[PDB]
């Protein structure tokens, strides 16, 4: 179902339990993985510095790293709902399936289905439903500090500087505007539209379709509202 | 693939 509001808890991760954590790569998929080993450092200053030893589970051979709470993630949902700027990782299956890093961009609501909006650390956004999410067990007060280079300065003015009123474009199905794809200013035409979301396909090819958030400066429309603020 | 949240 929806859970109910209330306090989100992040216990301390237990020796011998299951959590999911960084497989190599930190914008990329985070797997199941047993906490065999607890490691703490304290300094002269006071400062005590948590670290863990990770087995990865269902491996060809033994695969171990060592890894800090900010590269761990609970292994069921959070029995409350979460909330905008939570640090996450939500499952992304794509009609490779896998868990990957994201912040709440959305809280689940009639107005979206009850489906977060997830902002995922490679740029990547999807709606997904409370049960397909996982808290990351450790996060920074500013947490877009948290989210791979590449997305943090996004993450950033979306999250510290968040407004209601932020522009957001209003389309049709048969609207084309101009979209930005890796670097390049190309004609696109909307396809579908859900909620936050807008279904936009590149003129070059058919086959080339991408979800974009309506508030994205990858919309032309959007780029145009906020030079003029 | 993705084109990111920005330009």
């Amino acid at each position: 179902e929806v859970p109910p509001p209330g306090e989100i808890v992040r216990p301390p991760i237990q020796l011998g339990e299951t959590y999911y954590a960084v497989k190599n790569k930190a914008i990329a998929s985070w797997v199941s993985i047993k906490v065999i080993e607890f490691t703490e450092s304290t300094a002269i200053n006071g400062n005590t510095m948590k670290s863990y030893k990770i087995r990865y589970l269902n491996t060809p051979y033994q695969m171990i790293k060592t890894v800090t709470a900010k590269h761990i993630a609970y292994f069921e949902p959070p029995p409350v709902r979460l909330t905008i700027g939570t640090r996450v990782i939500a499952y992304f299956d794509g009609t490779q399936s896998a868990f990957y890093p994201g912040i709440i961009a959305e809280p689940l609501k009639q107005a979206n289905r009850y489906r977060y909006l997830i902002f995922y650390d490679d740029g990547y956004t999807q709606y997904v439903p409370h049960r397909d999410v996982r808290l990351v067990c450790q996060a920074s007060e500013k947490v877009w500090e948290d989210v791979h280079a590449a997305s943090r300065d996004f993450i950033q003015k979306y999250v510290e500087k968040y407004s209601v009123d932020r522009p957001m474009v209003q389309c049709t199905r048969g609207q084309s505007m101009t979209t930005e794809s890796n670097g390049t200013w190309l004609y696109a035409r909307v396809i579908d539209i859900d909620c936050s979301l807008v279904l936009m396909q590149f003129e070059g090819d058919k086959n080339h379709t991408e979800w974009i958030y309506r508030g994205s400066l990858r919309l032309g429309p959007v780029f145009r509202e906020t030079q003029n603020n | 693939s993705t084109g990111g949240k920005a330009p």
